[PDB]
């Protein structure tokens, strides 16, 4: 009966990078990932590549 | 056999400009919209630039080709 | 006769490519298209009186290409039969 809780917090660790890839763009996203994944929220070269 | 350099530029410029400028608006409101617009715009850039370089490289030539006398004799009949 | 399905698939793909390309090549030679002059078997004495003397050889090579395309079509048929068996 008594519920659980989900908590936010001030964080010092660096966020990962995520892209919501789709069927068509997966190969290109991998192509740009091959040389290092972009830092949090920097411009992705995948849509232009 | 004059290909006046006004019609080709008009045709391909309006063609690629429409692809790169008007097509983006016609892409529907959806999740893949941004990627699709980027494809349209950058395809316009790449292909239009390729064609423009190719045609300007022939505009105002400095020299004419060199031909074996056999192909001279043939093309003399074949082409205008 | 019988053969492996991969061999038959390769045969049918090769037959399709050959048929399309060689039909096109025969068409383009029968057209007397200029870009393929160097491949015509003419001789240095065939350039005297006019283009007809070399038009004839263009036609001959076009017929050769059509014959090759027919051979590839027959190969494609046989490979399709082989695929059907497999």
């Amino acid at each position: 009966t008594v519920p659980s809780i989900l908590n936010r917090m001030q964080t010092n660790q660096t966020p990962p990078t995520y892209n919501k890839t789709n069927k068509f763009t997966h190969g290109f996203q991998n192509i740009v990932d091959a040389y290092g994944i972009g830092t949090y929220r920097e411009i992705n070269p995948a849509p232009y590549t | 056999t004059a290909h006046s350099f006004a019609l080709p530029v008009i045709i391909f410029t309006t063609f690629w400009g429409l692809i790169g400028i008007a097509g983006p608006w016609f892409v529907p409101k959806g999740p893949n919209r941004g990627v699709i617009i980027t494809m349209l715009v950058a395809t316009a850039v790449c292909c239009y630039l390729f064609w423009l370089i190719a045609i300007l490289a022939q505009l105002n030539p400095l020299f004419g080709p060199q031909l074996k006398n056999e192909t001279i004799w043939y093309v003399r009949f074949l082409w205008e | 006769l019988c053969c492996g399905p991969k061999l038959a698939a390769c045969g049918i793909v090769l037959s399709a490519w050959g048929v399309i390309m060689l039909i096109m090549l025969g068409i383009f030679f029968n057209v007397h298209s200029a870009v393929l002059i160097e491949d015509v078997p003419f001789t240095e004495k065939d350039f005297e009186n006019g283009p007809q003397n070399i038009y004839n050889l263009y036609e001959q090579v076009s017929y050769n290409c059509f014959i090759a395309a027919g051979l590839y079509l027959l190969l494609g048929g046989f490979s399709f039969c082989q695929v059907r068996l497999n």
